[PDB]
Formats: structure tokens, sequence, C-alpha cells
């Protein structure tokens, strides 16, 4: 099916979902050693935005090769952030948690 | 730019070639903190280097 | 209440520099924009510009640059703006409004919203 | 360097239903919600009637209105007074920072 590179490290980004419910994966349990990864069953939606608005600009770095980078920042400096819903998560978290029950 | 709680950019200047491959030329560009470290361990708040 | 102050009236002779001080009370300096604006007799309302108090960050509109500045006091509350080279279409009413709020996640900076207004500095050229 | 279009007389009467509309370019009002409406009577500072094309501020009654159609924006005020005569202005957001006003209206009632 098609498979999605997403570049992530912490999280999975625009994965697919599970058929009924969350779903433990690891090599061995008991070795702590191992990175153990947690499929969900219901997205969680997280909008990510750079408020800044930049500009770009062209120098001329060698012959007939440019180099782009930020000019000037129009307007006011402000933070870029990545918003999530903190019931969702919470009751996501709380259904990894009893899956993870099973086990401990 | 001013004191801030965001993370900020240095406006840095530099000497870059120019369509003359014997003649250099001034420019400057905005550049992220991670991306700028000190040349030398020397006190010096005003020369700056790329990280690579 | 929210209570925007400036001075009452201002004789420059033309080719000069005035300063006008516009001081808030009832509420905190640093947490909304800070906007200027003109307006001359007869002619309606023009933009000057917009100030941060939080940071030195300011922003004025197009035949303005360099000509004008603008600074805050945080201590004591204050908006100074620094006009330079007066002409005489310069005699007009300055009036200092308090833009929108201030939340470091969207630029609410461009926002036209100005609940409070100065009772306005009247520059006269004359 | 030109402001906002904006018409510089409107007439009307009490107990009519008049509509102010002040258009501008694309990029003024063509894609920004952002469009506020104040009055000002002579000889003090003016004060805000509408914001954010029609929502309507606290302290301002049910006789005036918005509407916010392709590049214009209209004021549209019901039961007109004799207290309505002074000046209106129509101010938007026009991009990069900068807020720009209309050019000035003055209403009239016979
Ligand atoms: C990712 O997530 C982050 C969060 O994690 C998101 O960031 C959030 O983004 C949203 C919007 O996207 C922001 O919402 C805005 O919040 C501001 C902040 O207002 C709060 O703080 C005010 C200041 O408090 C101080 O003063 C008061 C006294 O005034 C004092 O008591 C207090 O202790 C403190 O010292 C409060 O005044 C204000 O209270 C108001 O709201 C209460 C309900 O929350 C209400 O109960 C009160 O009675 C009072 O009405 C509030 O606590 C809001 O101001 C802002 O709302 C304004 O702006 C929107 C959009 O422009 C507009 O539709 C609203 O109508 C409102 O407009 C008023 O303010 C304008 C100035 O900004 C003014 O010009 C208007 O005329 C209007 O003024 C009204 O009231 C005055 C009287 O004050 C009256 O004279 C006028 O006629 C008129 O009636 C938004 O709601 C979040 O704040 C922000 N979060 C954070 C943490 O910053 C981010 O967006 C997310 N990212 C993405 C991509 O989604
Ligand atoms: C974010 O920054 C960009 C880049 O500056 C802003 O786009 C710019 O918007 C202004 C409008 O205020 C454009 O100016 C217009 O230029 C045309 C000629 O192209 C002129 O005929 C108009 O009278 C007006 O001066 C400017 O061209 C445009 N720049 C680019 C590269 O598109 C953008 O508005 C900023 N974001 C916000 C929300 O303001």
């Amino acid at each position: 099916h098609g498979i999605r590179p997403v570049v992530s490290t912490q999280l999975l980004l625009n994965g697919s979902l599970a058929e009924k419910e969350i779903v433990i994966r690891s090599e061995n349990l008991t070795n702590n050693a191992k990175i153990i990864i947690v499929h969900l069953h219901t997205p969680v939606e997280i909008v990510c935005t750079r408020p800044n608005n930049n500009t770009r600009k062209s120098v001329r770095i060698g012959p007939g090769q440019t180099f782009y980078a930020t000019g000037d920042i129009i307007g006011d400096i402000k933070q870029a952030h990545c918003n999530i819903s903190e019931e969702k998560w919470n009751d996501t978290l709380q259904k990894v948690g009893i899956e993870l029950q099973k086990h401990f | 730019v001013k004191n801030g709680t965001v993370e900020e950019m240095k406006n840095c200047s530099f000497n870059t070639t120019t369509e003359i491959r014997d003649k250099e030329k001034k420019e400057y560009a905005l550049f992220y903190k991670p991306d700028i470290v000190p040349l030398s361990e020397t006190n010096n708040t005003s020369e700056y280097r790329l990280i690579n | 209440q929210v209570q925007l102050v400036q001075s009452g009236a201002e004789v420059k002779k033309p080719g000069a520099s005035v300063k006008v001080s516009c001081k808030a009370s009832g509420y905190t300096f640093t947490g909304y924009y800070m906007h200027w604006v003109r307006q001359a007799p007869g002619q309606g309302l023009e933009w000057m510009g917009w100030i941060n108090p939080n940071s030195g960050r300011t922003n004025y509109a197009q035949k303005f640059q360099g000509r004008v500045t603008m600074t805050r006091d945080t201590s004591i509350s204050t908006a100074y703006m620094e006009l330079s080279r007066l002409r005489s279409d310069d005699t007009a009413v300055y009036y200092c409004a308090r833009g929108g709020w201030i939340s470091l996640y969207y630029d609410s900076s461009g926002y036209p919203n100005f609940d409070y207004w100065g009772q306005g500095t009247l520059v006269t050229v004359s | 360097q030109s402001a906002l279009t904006q018409p510089a007389s409107v007439s009307g009467s009490p107990g009519q239903s008049i509509t102010i509309s002040c258009t501008g370019t694309s990029s003024d009002v063509g894609s920004y919600n952002l469009v506020s409406w104040y009055q000002q009577h002579p000889g003090k500072a003016p004060k805000l009637m509408i914001y954010e094309v029609s929502k309507r501020p606290s302290g301002v009654s049910n006789r005036f209105s918005g509407s916010k159609s392709g590049n214009t924006a209209s004021l549209t005020i019901s039961g007109l007074q004799a207290e309505d005569e002074a000046d209106y202005y129509c101010c938007s957001y026009a991009g990069s920072s900068t807020v720009i006003f209309g050019g000035g209206t003055k209403l009239t009632v016979l």
C-alpha cells in the first residue's frame, strides 16, 4: 500500500491507523535498551505554524549559481509553535496506559 | 531586532565573490543562532562563523 | 479605566524637531501595541505607525521611514514620538491609540482595532 | 500613493436605512477580513463603531451593521437621527503590517 516517508523522531505523522484498538509492538519487553512502538487507533490532530513573514534573498555566490537566505522580516517577531488538543491527548495517553498495563 | 523571548536571528555581513572571480563585494544575511558559532575561543562578540 | 493623555498645544518653527508624549494609565503598558496617527485640519486620518512596548520593534508607513522615530519608557509607561524636519503642511493633531493584544503566537499588530484615543497633540507651524 | 476609494458626501433622512460603501485594491480588501468603521465629531477624538467587518463592540446599540463582499465593505445605518451628522472613516489592513484609512465622508441629514 502507500508508504509515507515522513521524517520524524519522537512521533509518527501521517502514518497508517490500526483496525480496532491501539496495538503495542516491541522486540522484547524485558530489555529496556530496545525501542517500544505504540500504534494508535484514532489520529490526533496537530497544527504547527511559523507566524514570521520572512523574505527570500538572492546572492550571486559563484558564477551562474545563486544562494538563497532570509533578507528581512516584515512585521513583528513571533514564536513558531505546534498545537494539539489537551483533552484528546490525555485520553490517548490513558488508552496507551491501559494497553501497557496488560504487560505490567 | 531587539531583545525578546523569541529565538531571534543574527544579521551578519560578509564579503562575497562577485561575478568577477578576482573581486569581492559586501553582502548581508539573517542567520539562525544554532547555525552561528563564535570563530575563536578569544573574547569577541562581533566576529562569528558558520557551524560548518 | 484606560486613559491616554498627551500634551495640550505645541508651537514649533519649520525645520526643527518635536517630541510628543503619550502617557497611558489603567492597564498594563506591555500588554498591547501602541499606534500613532495624524489628522490635518479638514483632511481625514493618516496612519503613521505602530510600536511594540515590550521590545524595541517599531514599524512606520511610507513617507515616514527615517523622518520619524518611536520609543517608549516602561518604568513610567510613556510612549515618545520624535518627528524631525517639520514642514509647513505638518500643522495637525497627532493621536495616540491602543492596538491589539500581544500574544506571542500570531501577528496582531496590523489589526485596525483602536478602542481608546487620546485628546491629541496639536502641532502648529504657523 | 492613493488611499481607499470612499464617497465624499452621503445624504439621508431620519428613519431611513442608508448604506455607505468603501472599496479598495485587491490587496487591501480583496483577501483580508480586517475592515473597521469609526465615527468622529469635529473637535473631539474618534471612537470605534464596527470592527471585523460585521462584529459589534460593547457599548454600541444595534443601529449599525456591516458587510463584506468582493473588494468593498458597507456600513448600514437604520433609523437615522440628527446626532449622526459627523465624519465617518473606513479603515482597513493593507498588508505588510500596514494600516490604511479611507478618504473621508460627511453624513448629512435633510
Ligand atoms: C495555538 O494555541 C495558542 C494558545 O495556546 C493560541 O494562542 C491564542 O490565540 C487566541 C486567538 O487566536 C488568543 O485569544 C485572544 O485572547 C486575547 C487576550 O484577552 C485576554 O486577556 C485580556 C487582558 O487581561 C488583562 O486585563 C484584564 C482587564 O481587561 C484583567 O482583568 C486581567 O486580569 C489581565 O490583567 C482580558 O481583558 C481578556 O478578557 C476578555 O475576554 C474574556 C473571555 O476570555 C471575557 O470574559 C472578558 O470580559 C474580556 O472580554 C482575555 O482574558 C483576547 O483579547 C482576544 O479577543 C479579542 O480579539 C478577538 C480577535 O481579534 C476579537 O474577536 C475579540 O472580540 C477581542 O477583541 C477585543 O479586544 C481587542 C484588542 O485585542 C479590542 O480592540 C476589541 O475592541 C475587543 O475589545 C472588547 O473589550 C473592550 C474592553 O476590554 C471593549 O471596550 C470593546 O468595546 C470590546 O467589547 C482573543 O480572544 C489567545 O489569547 C492566545 N493564547 C495565548 C496564551 O496567548 C494560538 O492561536 C494557537 N495557534 C493556532 C494556529 O491556532
Ligand atoms: C508577508 O510578506 C509579503 C512580502 O512582502 C507580503 O506581500 C507583499 O504585499 C504587499 C501589499 O502590502 C505588496 O505590495 C504591492 O505590490 C504591488 C506590485 O506587486 C503594488 O502594485 C501594490 O500597490 C502594493 O504596493 C507586495 O508586492 C507583496 N510582496 C510579495 C513578494 O508578494 C505579504 O502581504 C505579507 N503578509 C501579510 C499578511 O501582510
